[PDB]
Parts: C-alpha cells; structure tokens; sequence
C-alpha cells in the first residue's frame, strides 16, 4: 500500500513516500515542493524507463514489496535544461573497502 | 519539512525533518543558533542512515510484523560507527 | 496498561507486604 | 530486595498459548518460574507457530535462541497467559523490535567476528566494550524491574 522511494538524480538523493495509487504527476509534484521545479519540467525514471505523468507508482512497478523503508526503489529523474530535457544521470555510491581479514566466512 | 544531509564524498541526502530528528546528534546540529554536512560518513553510509530514519519512523509503534533491517558485512563496520557518533 | 505491568506490581505488593 | 517479582504464581489453572514467530530469527521461548529464574524452552524457526500447555497467570520472555538479542511479543516485553474465553487460545505474536542502529549494527559484526577478534578491529576505544557487551536476560530482568520501580 504505502511506498518507499528513493528519486535521485547526480549526486541529490530524496527520500519521500507514497501510495500505490498515486500517479507519476502527483510525485512530480512532491519534487516541486523540494526541487522548486515544475512537472512538465520533469521525467520520472524506473531504471531507464520513462514513465508518463498519467500511471500510478504500482502499475510503474513500484508495488509495497520492491519499494519498501529498509530497501526503497530507485526513481530516476532528469530535469530540462533550457528546452531539451538532460541526459538520466544518478552518480553512483561510494565504494566500501576490503573486508577485513577477520569478518571473511572461512570454514572447511 | 525537509532538511539536507551531505556525505563527505559529496552526495546530497534529503529526507524529512522528524525523519532527521530520529537522531539526537542531528537534533542538536540544527537546532537553531536546514543544512548539515558530514565530513567522515561517505555517501554509501548516510544513505543506509538515512533507510534507518524511514524505518524506524514507519515500524516504531506499528502493531504490523516488523522485518528485519538489513546491513551488509563490507558496510557493517563503517555504519556501526557512524551509528555510535550519530547516535540513533 | 500491558498485561506484565500488572503482573509486576501485584508481586511487588503481595511479595513485599 | 528479598524475592525477586518478575516471576510466575503457581495458580494451578491452565491455559491454552500459541507462539507465533513473525521475526527471522530463531526464537527462544523463555518462562520464569515460581522463583524469578527464567526456565528456557524448545526453540521456535522463524514463521512457525505452536501450541503450549502453559497456566494462568505466568510469563514468558522470547529472545533469539543464537545471539540472546531482546525480542518483543504482543509489541511488549513480557507475555501473561490468562483464561481461554470460549474456546480461544492465547495468541503471543513474537516480533522484532525496532532497534538502534548502533545495537543492530552490533548484532552483525557479532555475527561475523567471534568475540576473540572484538579487539583486532580498528574502531573508537568505547566500541569494543560494546561489542563484549552482548545481550543478557538475567541483566534486561535487572533492568526491566528497575524502570518500573520509579513508576
Ligand atoms: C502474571 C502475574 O499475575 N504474576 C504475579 C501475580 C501476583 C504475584 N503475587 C504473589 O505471588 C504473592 C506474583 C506474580
């Protein structure tokens, strides 16, 4: 029912929820009240798939058990610059460290 | 109300002030002499800090099943700490 | 009131009249 | 001071439970007895449930059977049986609770690193005393019973 989203683009992660029948436009404009930018001045990702302002996040694929709290879905989102919209960019992590040589299983 | 956490590689993390006030180092940080900088915690940490503000505001009190809070082992040492300083 | 903090406090009369 | 009262009557009626394991972890069902000592039970796998012969007016504690780490039932602490109105048996949901980020990232690397190498970590002084500082149910009891007392 409720879903958890993570909607980045570059460097910027928003950590928001929702409801599976909320549409793709109503997000758009929980980013306005963020990003101070409007709607028609956003696309909305799943991966690298546009998803239109007219669909709900569960028929996106954003159902309760792929975007949930302790693992939220990524949304991506690319803005328009001037009058053509960006290239889909979300920059990746940090990259964790070896694993110490005492937290490895080992065990034969 | 949302506030903005950055990590130290340089990512920007914005969540929900209640979600934020989950910890009380943060609570102290912003409470007025909002934006926070985090020049120890990579992006790779706060991100996962910032699940556990989703988590503990969504399950805390909920009478639902509660699932376990996953943490990778690569990750398990560097959110420790960072749990510690930030206490939460 | 949970059911144990009942089940608490009646000890902690009974046990120590 | 004398006895302590997180403890069980021997009110001699009987009563109709069901653990119910809606945590992962292995649960380890736990009735202190007539004397404040906890009297630990046949453990219970993650999403199984059970019926069990207990009486009115005991408690029960559940913890995880491997890691001895704190487990809610009914999102409380401890669990009373009571009468079975009409049949009714006595659901006792055991749950995760939620907990700080520091004691949960403490529950992995205490299930990584065996105690030997708490010191072989490159961490802040005070995290090591944390990490020996594994959960204790004789301690939580201390604890539990101490909170109240200012009530
Ligand atoms: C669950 C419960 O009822 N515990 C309980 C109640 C009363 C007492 N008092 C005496 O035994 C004298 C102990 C435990």
């Amino acid at each position: 029912m409720d879903v958890f989203l993570m909607i980045r683009r570059h460097k910027t992660t928003i950590f928001t929820d929702a409801k599976e029948s909320s549409t793709v436009f109503e997000l758009k404009r929980i980013v306005e009240g963020i990003l101070k930018r409007p709607p028609d001045e956003q696309r909305l990702y799943k991966d690298d798939q546009l998803l239109d302002d007219g669909k709900t996040l569960g028929e996106c694929g954003f159902t309760s058990q792929t975007a949930r709290p302790q693992a939220p879905a990524t949304v991506g989102l690319a803005f328009r610059a001037d009058d053509t919209f960006e290239a889909l960019c979300i920059e990746p992590f940090s990259s964790p460290p070896e694993l110490p040589d005492v937290m490895k299983p080992q065990d034969s | 109300m949302y506030v903005k956490l950055i990590s130290s590689d340089g990512h920007e993390f914005i969540v929900k002030r209640e979600h934020a006030l989950t910890s009380g180092t943060i609570k102290a940080m912003l409470s007025g002499p909002n934006e926070v900088n985090f020049r120890e915690i990579p992006s790779h940490v706060l991100s996962k800090v910032c699940m556990y503000f989703t988590y503990k505001v969504r399950y805390t009190n909920s009478s639902t099943e509660i699932p376990e809070f996953p943490i990778a082992p690569e990750i398990a040492l560097e959110l420790l700490m960072a749990a510690n300083f930030l206490d939460c | 009131d949970p059911a144990w903090w009942n089940c608490f406090s009646a000890a902690q009369q009974c046990d120590a009249m | 001071r004398p006895r302590p009262v997180l403890r069980s009557v021997n009110s001699r009626e009987p009563s109709q439970v069901i653990f119910c394991n809606r945590s992962p972890r292995v649960v380890l069902p736990v009735w202190l007895n007539f004397d404040g000592e906890p009297q630990p039970y046949p453990t219970l796998p993650p999403g199984t449930g059970r019926r069990i012969h207990s009486y009115r007016g005991h408690l029960w504690l559940f913890r995880d059977a491997g890691t001895h780490d704190g487990l809610l039932v009914n999102q409380t602490e401890l669990f009373v049986p009571s009468l079975n109105v009409d049949g009714q048996p006595i659901f006792a949901n055991i749950t995760l609770p939620v907990y700080t980020l520091k004691e949960r990232c403490l529950q992995v690397v205490r299930s990584l690193v065996k105690p030997e190498n708490y010191r072989r970590l490159d961490i802040v002084r005070s995290l090591y005393e944390d990490l020996e500082d594994h959960p204790n149910v004789q301690k939580d009891l201390e604890r539990l019973t101490q909170e109240r007392i200012a009530h």
